[PDB]
Parts: C-alpha cells; structure tokens; sequence
C-alpha cells in the first residue's frame, strides 16, 4: 500500500472518433439557374388602326 | 445552412451558379437578390437606377 512513483512515459495515444467520410459528396450541388425570360408563345397584334 | 454573421467573411459563396467552381467555392446564396431588404426587392429594375435613386425610392414608398 506504499504507491511508489514509476517513470515518464515515452508516448500519449489519443484515441477520438473518425473524420466524417463519405458525407460530402464527390461533385457539387448548386441550385440550378434561375432561367432567362422567354418571349411567350401567341403573341399578335391585337390593337387595330382606327378607321 | 444558417450562415452567422462572422461566418461568412471566411465563406466563398457564391451569387449565380455559373460562378460555382470547384474546389474553391462552398456555399450558394439561394436566390441572387437576396442581398436587398422587402422594401428594396419592391422597387421594379433595381439594377438599372442608380443607387441614390433607389434610397430614395423607399424613402418614398413609406410616404
């Protein structure tokens, strides 16, 4: 029951858990353009010349 | 993802997805106009008047 002292010890092992893998996916996802406006189908001139 | 306030001068985001690269970029705003208050989106061509013209447009709108 004396607990002597002993040495110093040479290395400290850190033992922690593993980088996130396969979380990330391999090629990126952007949200899509927003697309340009189109000219809409069936336009015609509605307004005819007076007279 | 809820991006801070002091998280996004560290972040590369980017505006349109065209200027998506790879590697460098890792956010996206949602939509480009998301730098504008509701009163300021309210304004019709904001990118087309000059920026006084627009503080002084919601200047206007609220009288």
């Amino acid at each position: 029951g004396g607990l002597t002292c002993a040495s110093a010890p040479q290395g400290t092992l850190r033992i922690l858990e593993g980088p996130q893998q396969s979380l990330s996916g391999s090629p990126l996802q952007p949200i899509p353009a927003s697309p340009p406006p189109q000219i809409p189908p069936g336009l015609r001139p509605r307004f005819c010349a007076f007279g | 993802e809820l991006i801070g306030t002091m998280e996004q001068i560290f972040m590369n985001v980017a505006i349109f997805e065209d200027e998506v690269f790879a590697g460098v970029t890792t956010h996206q705003e949602l939509f480009p106009h998301s730098l504008l208050s509701v009163i300021a989106n309210f304004i019709p061509f904001s990118d087309h008047n000059q920026s006084p013209r627009n503080m002084y447009q919601c200047q206007m709108g609220k009288q």
